[PDB]
Protein backbone atom coordinates (compact mmCIF):
# COMPACT_ATOMS: atom_id res chain seq x y z
CA UNK A 1 0.00 0.00 0.00
CA UNK A 2 3.16 2.09 -0.17
CA UNK A 3 2.24 2.95 -3.48
CA UNK A 4 -0.90 4.17 -2.76
CA UNK A 5 0.34 6.41 -0.34
CA UNK A 6 2.25 8.07 -2.35
CA UNK A 7 -0.67 9.05 -4.26
CA UNK A 8 -2.69 10.48 -1.10
CA UNK A 9 0.44 12.14 -0.09
CA UNK A 10 0.77 13.71 -3.59
CA UNK A 11 -2.41 14.66 -3.71
CA UNK A 12 -2.74 16.82 -0.70
CA UNK A 13 1.08 18.29 -1.24
CA UNK A 14 -0.35 19.28 -4.78
CA UNK A 15 -3.40 20.71 -3.85
CA UNK A 16 -0.98 23.53 -2.08
CA UNK A 17 -2.71 23.22 1.47
CA UNK A 18 -1.39 25.59 3.42
CA UNK A 19 -1.98 27.99 0.39
CA UNK A 20 -5.04 28.74 0.80
CA UNK A 21 -6.91 31.70 1.31
CA UNK A 22 -8.42 30.94 4.92
CA UNK A 23 -7.08 27.66 6.18
CA UNK A 24 -9.72 25.42 8.24
CA UNK A 25 -7.71 22.74 9.47
CA UNK A 26 -10.23 21.77 12.01
CA UNK A 27 -12.99 20.74 9.35
CA UNK A 28 -10.94 17.90 8.28
CA UNK A 29 -10.27 16.35 11.40
CA UNK A 30 -11.90 12.54 11.34
CA UNK A 31 -11.98 11.14 15.08
CA UNK A 32 -13.01 7.92 13.29
CA UNK A 33 -10.03 7.27 11.49
CA UNK A 34 -7.82 7.25 14.47
CA UNK A 35 -4.78 4.03 14.63
CA UNK A 36 -4.97 0.86 16.27
CA UNK A 37 -1.43 0.57 16.22
CA UNK A 38 1.26 2.87 16.32
CA UNK A 39 4.93 2.54 17.54
CA UNK A 40 4.89 3.53 21.35
CA UNK A 41 9.07 3.21 22.17
CA UNK A 42 11.79 1.61 20.64
CA UNK A 43 15.83 1.14 21.24
CA UNK A 44 18.59 0.53 18.20
CA UNK A 45 20.57 -2.28 19.29
CA UNK A 46 21.43 -3.11 15.52
CA UNK A 47 24.82 -2.65 16.37
CA UNK A 48 24.64 -6.46 17.22
CA UNK A 49 21.46 -7.79 17.50
CA UNK A 50 19.00 -5.23 15.84
CA UNK A 51 16.19 -2.69 16.64
CA UNK A 52 13.16 -3.16 19.28
CA UNK A 53 10.05 -1.09 19.81
CA UNK A 54 6.94 -1.29 21.67
CA UNK A 55 3.43 -0.72 20.31
CA UNK A 56 0.75 0.63 22.19
CA UNK A 57 -0.93 -1.80 23.12
CA UNK A 58 1.95 -3.09 24.94
CA UNK A 59 3.11 -5.80 22.79
CA UNK A 60 6.53 -5.86 22.21
CA UNK A 61 8.94 -6.89 19.34
CA UNK A 62 12.40 -6.93 17.01
CA UNK A 63 13.56 -7.09 14.10
CA UNK A 64 16.85 -9.29 14.29
CA UNK A 65 19.98 -8.04 11.53
CA UNK A 66 18.96 -11.46 9.81
CA UNK A 67 16.06 -10.70 8.90
CA UNK A 68 13.70 -12.25 11.36
CA UNK A 69 11.41 -10.63 13.66
CA UNK A 70 9.43 -11.74 16.71
CA UNK A 71 6.46 -10.73 18.74
CA UNK A 72 5.53 -11.27 21.99
CA UNK A 73 1.64 -9.90 22.57
CA UNK A 74 0.89 -8.43 25.71
CA UNK A 75 -0.41 -11.38 27.59
CA UNK A 76 3.38 -11.81 28.21
CA UNK A 77 3.23 -15.53 26.67
CA UNK A 78 1.90 -15.76 23.29
CA UNK A 79 4.78 -15.12 20.29
CA UNK A 80 5.06 -14.93 16.39
CA UNK A 81 7.85 -15.56 14.60
CA UNK A 82 8.74 -13.93 11.08
CA UNK A 83 11.31 -15.82 8.98
CA UNK A 84 12.58 -13.52 6.29
CA UNK A 85 10.65 -15.37 3.64
CA UNK A 86 8.19 -13.97 5.36
CA UNK A 87 7.05 -17.39 7.00
CA UNK A 88 5.01 -17.11 10.06
CA UNK A 89 4.85 -18.99 12.74
CA UNK A 90 2.73 -18.85 16.03
CA UNK A 91 4.13 -20.19 19.38
CA UNK A 92 4.41 -20.36 23.02
CA UNK A 93 6.98 -19.28 25.42
CA UNK A 94 5.91 -21.42 27.82
CA UNK A 95 5.99 -23.98 25.22
CA UNK A 96 9.41 -23.96 25.76
CA UNK A 97 11.19 -23.68 22.10
CA UNK A 98 14.93 -24.24 21.63
CA UNK A 99 15.44 -23.05 18.80
CA UNK A 100 14.15 -19.83 19.57
CA UNK A 101 15.56 -19.24 23.45
CA UNK A 102 17.83 -17.21 22.80
CA UNK A 103 15.83 -14.40 20.54
CA UNK A 104 13.25 -14.80 23.40
CA UNK A 105 15.76 -14.00 25.79
CA UNK A 106 16.75 -10.91 23.14
CA UNK A 107 13.16 -9.58 23.52
CA UNK A 108 12.47 -10.16 26.89
CA UNK A 109 15.90 -7.89 27.75
CA UNK A 110 14.66 -5.14 24.91
CA UNK A 111 11.08 -5.19 26.66
CA UNK A 112 13.15 -4.47 30.40
CA UNK A 113 14.94 -1.72 28.43
CA UNK A 114 12.33 0.10 27.53
CA UNK A 115 10.26 -0.56 30.25
CA UNK A 116 12.26 1.55 33.09
CA UNK A 117 14.09 3.94 30.43
CA UNK A 118 11.40 5.30 27.83
CA UNK A 119 8.28 6.97 27.86
CA UNK A 120 5.26 5.62 26.30
CA UNK A 121 4.48 8.18 22.84
CA UNK A 122 0.78 8.79 22.23
CA UNK A 123 -0.18 7.82 26.12
CA UNK A 124 -3.14 9.81 25.81
CA UNK A 125 -4.39 8.40 23.31
CA UNK A 126 -7.01 5.08 22.70
CA UNK A 127 -6.72 3.61 19.61
CA UNK A 128 -9.85 2.66 17.61
CA UNK A 129 -10.91 -1.14 17.51
CA UNK A 130 -9.38 -3.65 14.97
CA UNK A 131 -3.90 -9.63 13.66
CA UNK A 132 -0.60 -7.66 15.10
CA UNK A 133 1.60 -6.16 12.41
CA UNK A 134 5.30 -6.52 12.84
CA UNK A 135 8.17 -4.00 11.53
CA UNK A 136 8.85 -4.41 7.70
CA UNK A 137 11.74 -1.92 7.64
CA UNK A 138 13.29 1.39 8.93
CA UNK A 139 16.28 3.85 8.83
CA UNK A 140 17.14 6.82 10.36
CA UNK A 141 17.99 10.46 8.63
CA UNK A 142 19.68 13.45 10.00
CA UNK A 143 16.33 14.43 11.34
CA UNK A 144 13.70 12.01 11.98
CA UNK A 145 13.33 8.07 12.03
CA UNK A 146 11.06 6.21 9.66
CA UNK A 147 9.16 3.23 10.74
CA UNK A 148 7.04 0.90 8.55
CA UNK A 149 4.72 -1.26 9.85
CA UNK A 150 3.22 -4.25 7.88
CA UNK A 151 -0.45 -3.45 8.14
CA UNK A 152 0.91 -0.65 5.71
CA UNK A 153 1.23 2.37 8.15
CA UNK A 154 4.15 4.77 8.15
CA UNK A 155 4.96 6.33 10.94
CA UNK A 156 8.10 9.22 11.24
CA UNK A 157 9.06 10.67 14.19
CA UNK A 158 11.10 13.76 14.71
CA UNK A 159 13.89 14.21 16.55
CA UNK A 160 14.51 18.34 16.88
CA UNK A 161 10.86 18.64 18.24
CA UNK A 162 9.28 15.61 18.78
CA UNK A 163 6.43 15.82 16.14
CA UNK A 164 5.10 12.50 14.98
CA UNK A 165 3.28 11.40 11.84
CA UNK A 166 1.29 8.30 11.70
CA UNK A 167 -0.05 7.51 7.64
CA UNK A 168 -2.50 4.84 6.86
CA UNK A 169 -3.27 4.07 3.44
CA UNK A 170 -6.44 2.11 4.19
CA UNK A 171 -7.72 4.57 5.96
CA UNK A 172 -5.94 7.10 3.83
CA UNK A 173 -5.28 9.74 6.73
CA UNK A 174 -2.73 11.05 8.72
CA UNK A 175 -2.60 11.57 13.02
CA UNK A 176 -0.09 14.50 13.35
CA UNK A 177 1.23 14.62 17.01
CA UNK A 178 2.49 18.07 17.84
CA UNK A 179 5.61 19.36 20.45
CA UNK A 180 2.83 19.96 23.04
CA UNK A 181 1.77 16.19 22.34
CA UNK A 182 -1.60 17.29 21.46
CA UNK A 183 -2.77 14.63 19.27
CA UNK A 184 -4.78 14.92 15.51
CA UNK A 185 -6.09 13.19 12.76
CA UNK A 186 -7.38 14.16 9.53
CA UNK A 187 -8.40 12.53 6.35
CA UNK A 188 -6.29 12.97 3.30
CA UNK A 189 -8.94 13.76 1.00
CA UNK A 190 -10.24 17.23 3.11
CA UNK A 191 -6.65 18.22 4.25
CA UNK A 192 -6.96 19.08 0.77
CA UNK A 193 -10.21 20.63 0.59
CA UNK A 194 -10.31 22.81 3.65
CA UNK A 195 -6.46 22.97 3.76
CA UNK A 196 -3.64 22.94 7.12
CA UNK A 197 -1.19 24.88 8.87
CA UNK A 198 2.22 25.64 7.72
CA UNK A 199 4.08 23.15 9.82
CA UNK A 200 1.57 20.22 8.88
CA UNK A 201 1.82 20.82 5.64
CA UNK A 202 5.97 20.67 5.45
CA UNK A 203 5.90 17.55 7.24
CA UNK A 204 3.70 15.47 4.86
CA UNK A 205 6.32 16.73 1.96
CA UNK A 206 8.73 15.59 3.87
CA UNK A 207 6.90 11.81 4.39
CA UNK A 208 6.56 12.22 0.36
CA UNK A 209 10.48 12.07 0.02
CA UNK A 210 10.43 9.40 2.94
CA UNK A 211 7.95 7.21 0.86
CA UNK A 212 9.71 7.68 -2.10
CA UNK A 213 12.74 6.06 -0.13
CA UNK A 214 10.81 2.80 1.19
CA UNK A 215 10.02 2.18 -2.97
CA UNK A 216 12.86 2.80 -4.15
CA UNK A 217 14.40 -0.32 -1.31
CA UNK B 1 22.16 3.04 22.44
CA UNK B 2 20.01 5.07 20.72
CA UNK B 3 16.84 4.75 21.64
CA UNK B 4 13.55 6.89 21.37
CA UNK B 5 12.27 9.57 23.74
Amino acid sequence: HLSDMLQQLHSVNASKPSERGLVRQEEAEDPACIPIFWVSKWVDYSDKYGLGYQLCDNSVGVLFNDSTRLILYNDGDSLQYIERDGTESYLTVSSHPNSLMKKITLLKYFRNYMSEHLLKAGANITPREGRLPYLRTWFRTRSAIILHLSNGSVQINFFQDHTKLILCPLMAAVTYIDEKRDFRTYRLSLLEEYGCCKELASRLRYARTMVDKLLSS
Amino acid sequence: PPHST
